[PDB]
This record gives structure tokens, C-alpha cells and sequence, in this order.
């Protein structure tokens, strides 16, 4: 062979006819075959049971997981057994005749919108208090909370509005839309007053053991309750793109619309095509959709109110030449006692842990331009920003 | 034990069998749906006026009210009995954790898990580069130990170096 | 007495010959281990990387499947969510107090009330009465009847007596199977004694090449008994009525077609006036018309190419009508489910061969093969004219989930 | 991920209403729904009739028809009082425990296997996909371990095999070894009379069982019909020529004749 004869010249290394040295050097080929099949041996016995684990997986899944959608179909066949059958009563006149009154909702949204009108007026002030913390409102999460709710009793008017895009008249988002001036924005951005006044009284130093509880905890119930509010719209574009988008987009229409899909496909006709993915029924089901920016869209404002009250505390000049830091890392210790602070009062949202490294960033991006080119103290320049390098990391956790 | 059970049906099931039976002509005389907007828009709120509707509807929060004396605990028995698609397709989607994912993820993947790096694709050649080898050692110690044993002590015995010398007719050919 | 070797350790042996001996001829299946080892590594590499990327290219349907499938994802996490919001407004709606002692009562006044129907209890009218041995064999009683009244006899779980709180078989469960399987250990005696004895007939069945076709229609009398869902072996037993009682009596056919099949023997002695028509054949040829017409080639009459149609239709028959013990290996158990209520409908299979989706074992083809290669073996102008038989023989069964397969690869 | 994805919602609603189940009619002050069957009350989100199953006194091996029938028709008349106006008489909660209960049925009949659901979407319809195409995709693998797993039992096959041969010394040799021995000296007699003695030792491994050992029973037969032929050989040699010591080849006669008809004998 080509390493044979290659074999018959490393074996033609003894001599030419050495069978003492022939039968050493056959010695030496099996110390080669040795190890190569010692090595080959345990690898191919890892390969196997590889194989072994890989075949008996997918028998037990093939098998197992194959009755697992069929133990969907042992179960949810067993779905369709009561299907015009159960709760033993009339269930007929229970989702038709006691069920029609559920599309009765008048009076409600009469007395709702209206009082949705003149209570969140009211809740323009009480639900929007300030002036200036007395617990960060008084009370945020009696106060900038009841704003939430106040606006997810206006998310009627603010999500539900866009729920209810023309389901049964031209009145029910108009002569309420003035019954959601004070109504919606009088309760969204109350909660919102309330939110960045109260993400700005957890600004403020201590901030504080009941008024960033109660603050937070609105900042963290709504804004959480935000979070898998537009998180339930956007999976209502999302289960609608994965139920409408398997509808209209199908593909069997095969136009497909011109022009309600393709654009909006899938949203894709509110109520209740386009607004039950996140409305009734729906037990959620507005979807709430309090407050959009308690802690959802303002948690940037904490950490950015520690990394913009610490990039506010750079005061570039720097003050000395390098003190930037020193105000600016001050801010970062009060981003820690605030952080830890904050997620002792609010574990969804509004500030758990992201002041540190926001402050980080104002520290870090700070002390990047106060001795960028030789405009500090160029005999001090590396000394101070790593000496707040090294040592306002062993001030944290490095 | 046949286990006679005396619950409150076929006397007060009869007022939701008959009375929330009405709907047949007050829930189509007041025709109280489509949608609950009536007073969002501020104009009729009755519509009008959902009290026929109100007679079926509370012909089944009251005669199948009544109705629910014992059934109010047995309407309320597939609260656990209808959410057999709720064990199922989660189920389902746990299958689906397991065939849409690791049925053909752990097949095509925990398959190409031991790949190369076996490894014999090296070593399996260095086995048979060793083995070939170790073979031409050993015939190679064969032949070479033929003809100068088989001319030498098999001098006397012919008819049995002719099997040797055959032998080595093999080993060299 | 039968250890770890006849396991085919004979044909382990027939590598070379066991004929004397050898301890050398263990030296040469070491060699062929060695070589079975290349193969194997040679397999394992070829398909560690390789043919895992084969297998994505598998994974092309596969995943595929797993895309239809993730529209069932989609389809299960739709019904999911259907059923889980719908779910939530279920522990919402009837549990408005929740107190299911006052919301949901249905079960808590029936905490073990609603589970009130286990009044079957317990033993032994229709056990033995609707089953003499029988009553069976026209969907009767025994087929109807008493069968799914021993599929009530495991309805009652025997050792799940009581639960005392509950207490529906706890002194019902002491003799309800075991008069049932009493009774039915009598009728299992009795269908043990129609077994070794309509199976003796199947013995007697020989009717044509070979066929035991007597065993076929005797198969549909054992449909029932494999059938007979408790469940059909209790205890392994009926089964081994279909097995450990058609253990000698495979050696019956094994035995008949082990002293039929080898008794064909007839060949020529020397052939060189053949060789006188393809040395005639190329004298007129060509140059002038041939010569040969094809001409002999007189191996090409089917001395050993007969064989091929009728020791692989015989070895079809320790393959294929041995699966056709597909439909005797307990037949086909499935499907009858109370307990003989299908297979007393549907009690007529085919079996052979037909597709491939299973995973199974059988036995009684060794003797057929080895006959059949071993009568091949002294066959020396074969197959040079045999290249397409034997190899034929090579690519014979692809798609059957038979072993007919590994007899191909035996051919 | 709990909007929607169906599962994290279904866990923290449905699953968080299991615990409710759990403390229903169990934390009721106290397991109202029973006597005590079982403390913790398992699950009282369903029945557990093995566990929780006292909902009066009998509970008995057949007077489950005279207490537990007296618990349908006790709680059922104390629950048609109480139960007529606990959710019955405000039936909005009713009606929506017969929405949930069977208009949601109604869509698991289109949350079935399959029937008449849409029918796209794609569950619906194998269930058993797993094995419609992906034991057909692992018969893709039959054909993978058609050469591997067929490779390793031909492999650890011609392993025992090895260990087989190494099972077998002095048996499933012998063959040559009696057999040259044979024709060699007499055969010694020994190397027949001991090679046969110490080798009967393992033709009586092929004695003491045989099924169904074809390759013992070759080995003792090949043994057997050596053993023949160097009776007739012996015979042969001592009738028709009959020159040696007499009494030594009327000895191998006897001998010979004496292990032959022996095992003939044990034939």
C-alpha cells in the first residue's frame, strides 16, 4: 500500500531481513495499534451510548411524545365530549338570555364615563397629588395607583378606545372622548404626574422607607401590569399574527385585502377580531392596560435620575479639574441606596437593581471627558478617573 | 351500594326548563345585544328596553335560580370538567416543548453531538494504518521464516515441506 | 441445555467452517471483528457528522414535521390559551365564592359520591355459564359477553381494594378475578388445551408447499383467544399459548420444511459441447449472424434459479407466511377493547408482509435460510450468469418491516 | 411570558387557582366537604376518592349506598338551601359557571383531535405525529442503525463468540487433536482411550444436555465416527493380516469396543 510500502521502509527500518528487530518493530506497531485502539475503544464507546441515548430519546419521544400529543388527543379529545352538554341546566338560556345582558353595558358606561369624567377631574388633583412628598404623594400607590386604575377605568378611553373603534355607534369614543379629557389624560397622565413625580420623589435622598414603597409598588404594579398589558396587544398582533396571519394570511385568500391587511396584517378589525386577543372573554381583559409609564416606560427615568442626576453632577469644568466624580459617584452611592432601596419596595419594576450600573454609566461616561484631551491636570489625569475606577469599583461590586 | 342521591332537579330544573324558556319570545322582543354601547354613546340605554330581556335573563339568575337550589353546586362541576383543553394542549405545547423542539432538535443535534473529534476519522485510519502495517509485520515474519526452516530440518520428511513451501508460495504471492 | 450459544452461534461459526477447528479460525474472527470494527467506526464516523447532517437532511421532513408541528405548537399554545384565559375565567366564574363547598358542590357533597359507580362487584355467573369452555365463535356470549365480563374482572383492579374511606372492593376484591380467573383459569386451561390441540391440527395442516393453510383458517379460531383482553395474557400466558405452545409446533413447519426443501437435487456432469456452442457461437460470428441466440448457458434452466421463486417463497414462508405468524405470533393481539368486542368484528388479517413502521422479533427462519444458502454453495459457474440473482437476491427486500430484510442480506 | 404564550398565564391563573382548589372546601373550617379523610385533603381542586372521601360516616364495603348516598342527599339538601343563593339565586355567576363549563367545552370541541374545529390548525390532525412521521423519520434512523445497530450485535455477537471459543477448550477442538492423534501410535492408545475419557468429561458436556447443540452434537459425532474408524481399522488390521500382539490389538478390540458400545450404548 502507499503507507505500506511507507510501513515496509519504517520496518525497513531494522535492516532488510532483521526478524529479531522485525518482530520488535512489529512489538513497536502494536504499542501503536494499542493505544490508537485504547483511545478509539472509549471514544467509540462514548459515540455509541450517544447513538444509544440518541435512538432511545427519539424512541421515547416518538413514542412517548407522540402519545403526548395524542395524550392531547386522549385529553382534549376528551375536550370535545361535553361540548353541548354540560353544567346540567338550561347553558342555553345561560350564554344567550343571561349572556344578553352582558352586551347591556350602558348604564355603566353612562354613569362610568361620566363619573370616569368628574371623579378623575377630581383625580386630576387627589389621584394626582403632589406638593410636595407626605409619602411621595401622598400615598402613591393609594394615589398615583388609583390614577392607574382611574386610567384603566380610562383604558376604556385609552386601550379600550382602541378596543372599541367603531363597534356599535359614533358616540361611545366622542361625546366620552370630552368625558375622557378628564377622563384619560386626566387619570394616564395623573399617573404619570404621579409616576415621574413619583420615580422623581424616589429621587430624593432617602426616598423614602414608606413613599418609594407605596411609589414603587405603583411603579411596579402598573408598570408590570403595563408590561403584560402591551405585552397582551402586542400579543393580540401577535396572536393575531398568529391567528388572523393564519386567516388572511393563510394563504388562501390570495389577494390578500387591500387595504386593511397587508397593511395591518395581522391586528385586524377591532372588536373583536382585532381587539379580543386582548379583550373579553378574555379574563383579563382590556387588556388592563395601567399605566404605560408608572415604572414601564419610566424605570429609564430612575436610573436615568441617578444617571441624570449623576451625569447632572458632573458640573464639566471639573470643578476642581476632576470632581466630577466625586458629586457624580456620590450620585452612584445614592443609585445603590436608592436601587436596593427600591427593589426592597418594588420588585417587578422602578428601579430593582439598574441605578448601580446606570451610575456607571454616568460615572464611566463622566470621567471620560473631564481629562479627555490634556484639559484637566495632566500630571493628575489617569490618577483621579482611575483612582474612581478601581476605587469606586471596590465602592460597589467591582 | 347503589347510592341514592336526592338532589334538586325535575321540580326546580322544570323553571329553567320552562321559564328561562321564555327567551323564545321576550329575548327576541326586547333584543338587549349587539353591543353593550347603547349609553357610551349617551342615547337610548335601554335599547329597548332589555326587561323581557331581564325576564329570560332573570328567568336565569331566578328560575334557574331556583332551578340552581342544588345546582348552583352542579351547574359548577365542569370547572374542572371543561378545562380538558387546558391539560391537554399546554400539554400539547409541553409536546411541543418535546416534538417541535427536542424530538427534532435533540434528533438532529443529540444525534450530531458525537461527531468529529471521532476522531477515528483520524484514529480509525490509524488503526488500519497501525493494523495493514501490523499485518505486513507479521506475514512479513512468516515467509522469512519459511524457506530457512522448511529446506533445512524438513530435508527428510518430503510430502511435508511441500506444504511449506506452498506456504510461502501464499505469503510471497 | 440451551446457554448463551445456538443463538445462531452456528452461524457465527459458519464464518469459514468448524471443520477442525479452529482455535486459528478464532484468530480469523478476530480478524473479522476487527474488521466488523472499521465498518462500525466506519459506520459511526460516516454517520457522526456526515450522516447526522444526513440525519438534517432528515430533518428536513423532520423538522418539517416539527413545522406542522410548530403549527401545533401554535395549535396548542391557540388551544392553550383559548383554554387558559377561558380556564382562568372558569376560576374565576363558577368559583365566585370558591368554596367548592358552596361554589362547586357537584363534588364536595360527593367527595366520594360522584365516584359512586363501581357497583359490578363481584364474582362469578357469567364467568364460566356465558363460557363453557366456550360459548364463543359467533360473536356469541363468550365472544360478546363473558369476555368483556373478564375485562371487568380487570376493570376491578384487584389490588386496589378499598381506600376505606371509599371501600367499593374491599372485600369484593378477594374472589371477584380470582373466580373470574378461576373460571377463566379453566377457560385458559381450556383454550390452552384447544392450543396444543388445534395448533396439533396445524400440525396436521400441511395443505399446499407447504402451506398450513389449515393453520390460517385455525389462525382465525385463535384471533379470539390472543384477543381476549385481560389482557389476553394475565400472566403471560396466552401468548405462550401462541408461542411457547407453537414452540415445538414451529418445529413442526420448521421441521417440514427443513426435510422438504433439500430434496431437489438433479445437475449435469461436464459441459463441453456447450463450450462447443459459445466456441460454435463465436466460429459463425460475427462476420456472419449470431450464434449465439443467447445460447446455453445451460445453468440459465433454473437447477438452482427455481429456488430463487420457491426457497425464497419458502424461505417466504419461514419470512413472509412466518409473517403470516404476524398474524399468528399472538395473532397480531390487537385490537378487540372489550375485551372482544373489535376482533369480534375485525378478526381477519392478512399478515404478510406489508409495509414498514413497527419494531418487533420473531424466530423459524433459521434452517430455511441455511438450507437455502447452504444447498446454493458448491455452485461454481454461479454467479458470474447469477450476478442480478444473487444480488437481486442482495436488494431483494427493502420495505417490508419483516426480517425478510436480513434474509436478503443473507441472500 | 405570560401574554399570552398560554402556559405562564395558565400556570399563574390556572395554577394559582389550583392552590385555590386546594383551600376551597379543605380550608373551609375544616375540610368541610369531608370528616377528615386526609389532612392535607388531597386535591379538593377534583374529587381524589381515594383520599378525600369522607363526606359522611359510611364509607363502608356496601353502605356507601346508606351514608355516602345520605352525604349526596345531606349536602345536596343543605347545599339546595345554601347553594340556592351562595352562587344560585345571583346566576350571572351561573351562567358564567355554564359559559366556562360548557361554551368552553363548545371551543374544546374546536380544542379537540380535531373534528370540525377549522380544521387549520395544524394539531389536528396527527397526534401522534411523532410517530406518523418522525418514527418514519426514525425509520430514516432504521436505515441509520441498519448498518450501526445491526453492526453492534453482529459486533458484541462475535464478541460472545470469542468468549464462546474461549468457552470451549479441550471440547470444540479435539477435532484434529484425536483425529491426528489417530493414526499416530495407537492412538496412544491414550490420546483415544484418555483423549476420550478427558474428552467424554466434555462429550458428556454433550451428554449431560444436548438441546440443542448442534455444534456439540457435531463435535461428539465427528468424535463418534473417528471412534468408528479406528474400530474398523483395528479390527481390520487384526482379522485380516493379524500380525502383531495378539492379545494387545484383542485389547483394543475390547477396549474400544467397550467406550463405542458404551456411548452406543448410552445411544
Amino acid at each position: 500500500m502507499s503507507s505500506d510500502p511507507l510501513q515496509q521502509v519504517c520496518d525497513l527500518i531494522k535492516g532488510d531481513l532483521s526478524l529479531e528487530r522485525v518482530r520488535d518493530i512489529k512489538e513497536q506497531l502494536l504499542k501503536e495499534k494499542s493505544v490508537v485502539e485504547y483511545q478509539l475503544n472509549k471514544e467509540s464507546d462514548k459515540y455509541y451510548g450517544e447513538v444509544e441515548e440518541s435512538l432511545k430519546l427519539l424512541n421515547l419521544s416518538k413514542n412517548s411524545v407522540t402519545s403526548i400529543k395524542q395524550q392531547i388527543n386522549e385529553v382534549n379529545k376528551l375536550g370535545n365530549d361535553n361540548r353541548f352538554a354540560i353544567n346540567r341546566y338550561d347553558i342555553l338560556f345561560r350564554a344567550t338570555k343571561l349572556y344578553e345582558t352582558v352586551n347591556t353595558t350602558s348604564s355603566i358606561y353612562d354613569r362610568i364615563y361620566n363619573f370616569v369624567a368628574l371623579m378623575e377631574h377630581i383625580e386630576r388633583l387627589l389621584v394626582a397629588e403632589l406638593a410636595e412628598d407626605a409619602l411621595e404623594t401622598g400615598c402613591p400607590h393609594l394615589l398615583e395607583i388609583h390614577f392607574l386604575l382611574t386610567s384603566a377605568r380610562d383604558f376604556q378611553e385609552q386601550v379600550v378606545v382602541m378596543a372599541k373603534e367603531a363597534t356599535e355607534d359614533a358616540q361611545r369614543t366622542v361625546m366620552k372622548l370630552f368625558s375622557r379629557l378628564s377622563g384619560i389624560i386626566s387619570k394616564f397622565d395623573k399617573l404619570l404626574d404621579g409616576l415621574t413625580y413619583d420615580i422623581v420623589e424616589m429621587a430624593r435622598a432617602e426616598q423614602i422607607s414608606l413613599a418609594i414603597r407605596l411609589f414603587k409598588i405603583y411603579d411596579l404594579e402598573e408598570r408590570e401590569d403595563l408590561r403584560i398589558e402591551a405585552i397582551r396587544n402586542i400579543i393580540k398582533k401577535k396572536e393575531i399574527e398568529i391567528e388572523k396571519s393564519s386567516i388572511k394570511k393563510l394563504p388562501n385568500s390570495k389577494n390578500t385585502a387591500r387595504l386593511q391587511d397587508e397593511t395591518p396584517k395581522v391586528i385586524e378589525y377591532p372588536t373583536n377580531k382585532g381587539l379580543y386577543q386582548e379583550i373579553m372573554s378574555g379574563t383579563i381583559s382590556t387588556r388592563t392596560a395601567p399605566r404605560g409609564y408608572k415604572h414601564f416606560l419610566i424605570n429609564g427615568i430612575n436610573n436615568s435620575i441617578s444617571e441624570m442626576f449623576g451625569e447632572m453632577r458632573e458640573k464639566y469644568v471639573g470643578d476642581q479639574k476632576f470632581d466630577v466624580l466625586d458629586n457624580m459617584d456620590w450620585i452612584f452611592n445614592e443609585l445603590i441606596i436608592v436601587k436596593e432601596h427600591i427593589a426592597n419596595c418594588c420588585p417587578p419594576h422602578w428601579n430593582i437593581f439598574e441605578v448601580y450600573f446606570d451610575q456607571y454609566y454616568k460615572e464611566l461616561h463622566s470621567l471620560i471627558t473631564d481629562l479627555v484631551e490634556s484639559e484637566p491636570e495632566t500630571i493628575i489625569i489617569l490618577d483621579i478617573l482611575a483612582f474612581d475606577k478601581t476605587f469606586q469599583d471596590t465602592l460597589k461590586q467591582d | 351500594e347503589t347510592q341514592q342521591s336526592a338532589m334538586n332537579s325535575s321540580l326546580d330544573h322544570l323553571q329553567n326548563d320552562l321559564n328561562r324558556i321564555n327567551l323564545q319570545w321576550n329575548r327576541i322582543l326586547s333584543d338587549n345585544t349587539n353591543p353593550l354601547e347603547l349609553a357610551l354613546a349617551f342615547l337610548d340605554d335601554t335599547s329597548v328596553g332589555l326587561g323581557h330581556r331581564y325576564e329570560e335573563f332573570n328567568q336565569l339568575k331566578s328560575q334557574i335560580g331556583s332551578h340552581l337550589q342544588d345546582v348552583v353546586n352542579e351547574h359548577s362541576q365542569v370547572f374542572n370538567t371543561n378545562v380538558a383543553s387546558y391539560g391537554k394542549a399546554v400539554s400539547s405545547i409541553m409536546q411541543a416543548q418535546e416534538q417541535t423542539l427536542n424530538l427534532k432538535n435533540c434528533l438532529k443535534e443529540a444525534n450530531e453531538k458525537i461527531t468529529t473529534d471521532k476522531g477515528s476519522l483520524q484514529e480509525l485510519n490509524d488503526n488500519n494504518l497501525k493494523y495493514t502495517k501490523m499485518i505486513d509485520v507479521l506475514v512479513n515474519i512468516e515467509e522469512l521464516l519459511q524457506i530457512p526452516e522448511k529446506i533445512e530440518e524438513n530435508i527428510r520428511k518430503e510430502n511435508f515441506h511441500q506444504v511449506q513451501i506452498l506456504l510461502e508460495r501464499g505469503f510471497i504471492l | 441445555t440451551m446457554e448463551n450459544i445456538d443463538d445462531e452461534v452456528l452461524l457465527e461459526i459458519l464464518t469459514d467452517i468448524n471443520w477442525s477447528i479452529e482455535d486459528d479460525a478464532d484468530s480469523m474472527i478476530e480478524r473479522i471483528d476487527l474488521r466488523l470494527a472499521e465498518t462500525e467506526y466506519l459506520f459511526n464516523q460516516n454517520l457522526l457528522s456526515l450522516q447526522k447532517i444526513g440525519p438534517n437532511i432528515r430533518p428536513y421532513e423532520d423538522k418539517v414535521n416539527d413545522e406542522c408541528h410548530r403549527i401545533i405548537p401554535t395549535l396548542s399554545l391557540f388551544l392553550m390559551e383559548m383554554s387558559n384565559f377561558s380556564n382562568d375565567i372558569e376560576n374565576v366564574e363558577s368559583q365566585d365564592n370558591g368554596l367548592q363547598v358552596e361554589s362547586a358542590n357537584k363534588k364536595l357533597l360527593w367527595n366520594t359520591l360522584d365516584e359512586l359507580l363501581k357497583t359490578v362487584s363481584l364474582d362469578e355467573i357469567s364467568l364460566n355459564q356465558l363460557l363453557e369452555c366456550p360459548i364463543r365463535e359467533k360473536n356469541l356470549p363468550w365472544m360478546e359477553n363473558q369476555l368483556n365480563l373478564l375485562l371487568k374482572a380487570f376493570q376491578a383492579i384487584g389490588s386496589d381494594g378499598n381506600e376505606v374511606e371509599y371501600n367499593l372492593r374491599e372485600i369484593s376484591g378477594l374472589k371477584q378475578r380470582l373466580q373470574f380467573y378461576e373460571k377463566v383459569t379453566k377457560i385458559f386451561l381450556n383454550r390452552i388445551v384447544e392450543e396444543m390441540q388445534k395448533k396439533f391440527s396445524n400440525i396436521r395442516g400441511q395443505d399446499i408447499s407447504h402451506d398450513q393453510m389449515i393453520r390460517i383458517l385455525t389462525t382465525l379460531l385463535i384471533f379470539s383467544p390472543l384477543i381476549l383482553f385481560c389482557k389476553e395474557i394475565s400472566q403471560k400466558s396466552y401468548q405462550a399459548i401462541v408461542e411457547n405452545w407453537n414452540v415445538s409446533i414451529q418445529p413442526v413447519y420448521m421441521e417440514l420444511w427443513t426435510k422438504k426443501i433439500s430434496q431437489l437435487q438433479g445437475i449435469d456432469t461436464n459441459d463441453e459441447k456447450m463450450n462447443e456452442l459459445s466456441l460454435s457461437q463465436l466460429l459463425n460470428e460475427w462476420d456472419t449472424f449470431r450464434k449465439e441466440r443467447k445460447t446455453n448457458d445451460i445453468n440459465p434452466v433454473f437447477k438452482n434459479s427455481f429456488s430463487l421463486l420457491t426457497e425464497c417463497l419458502q424461505t417466504m414462508r419461514q419470512e413472509c407466511i412466518v409473517y403470516q405468524n404476524f398474524v399468528e405470533v399472538f395473532f397480531h393481539i390487537s385490537s378487540k377493547h372489550n375485551f372482544e368486542e373489535y376482533i369480534k368484528h375485525f378478526n381477519d388479517p392478512d399478515a404478510p408482509p406489508i409495509l414498514l413502521d413497527t419494531v418487533k422479533v420473531m424466530q423459524s427462519d433459521r434452517e430455511a435460510a441455511v438450507i437455502e444458502t447452504q444447498l446454493v454453495s458448491r455452485i461454481f459457474q454461479p454467479i458470474v450468469t447469477r450476478l442480478s440473482s444473487y444480488f437481486v437476491e442482495l436488494v431483494k427486500a427493502e420495505p417490508t418491516v419483516a426480517p425478510a430484510l436480513t434474509f436478503y442480506l443473507e441472500n | 411570558k405570560e401574554s399570552r404564550a398560554y402556559l405562564n398565564d395558565e400556570s399563574l391563573s390556572y395554577i394559582r387557582d389550583p392552590l385555590n382548589g386546594q383551600e376551597m372546601s379543605k380550608e373551609l373550617q375544616h375540610l368541610p366537604n369531608d370528616s377528615m379523610r386526609l389532612n392535607y385533603l388531597v386535591n379538593s381542586k377534583q374529587f381524589n376518592v381515594k383520599a378525600f372521601l369522607r363526606d359522611m360516616h359510611k364509607q363502608d364495603s356496601f353502605n356507601d349506598l346508606n351514608n355516602s348516598l345520605d352525604r349526596l342527599d345531606s349536602d345536596i339538601q343543605d347545599q339546595s338551601i345554601h347553594l340556592k343563593q351562595l352562587v344560585g339565586k345571583n346566576f350571572t355567576k351561573y351562567v358564567k359557571i355554564k359559559n366556562k363549563l360548557d361554551q368552553i367545552y363548545k371551543e374544546f370541541d374546536e380544542k379537540t383531535n380535531e373534528k370540525n374545529q377549522c380544521d387549520s390548525p395544524k394539531e389536528n390532525q396527527i397526534n401522534v405525529e411523532s410517530l406518523n412521521k418522525k418514527v418514519d423519520e426514525v425509520i430514516r434512523t432504521t436505515t441509520f442503525k441498519l448498518k450501526p445497530l445491526m453492526d453492534n450485535y453482529q459486533k458484541i455477537l462475535n464478541y460472545q463468540a470469542t468468549k464462546k471459543f474461549i468457552e470451549l477448550n479441550k471440547f470444540y477442538f479435539n477435532l484434529p487433536k484425536s483425529l491426528k492423534r489417530c493414526l499416530t501410535n495407537n492412538d496412544f492408545n491414550e490420546f483415544i482411550i484418555e483423549y476420550s475419557k478427558g474428552l467424554t468429561l466434555r462429550r458428556r458436556f454433550n451428554q449431560s444436555s444436548d438441546a440443542s447443540q448442534s455444534l456439540v452434537i457435531k463435535r461428539i459425532w465427528t468424535q463418534i465416527e473417528n471412534l468408528l474408524v479406528t474400530y474398523k481399522d483395528l479390527i481390520w488390521n487384526s482379522l485380516i493380516n493379524s500380525n502383531f500382539n495378539i492379545d494387545q490389538p484383542q485389547e483394543t478390540i475390547l477396549s474400544l469396543f467397550s467406550k463405542l458400545l458404551n456411548l452406543e450404548n448410552f445411544i
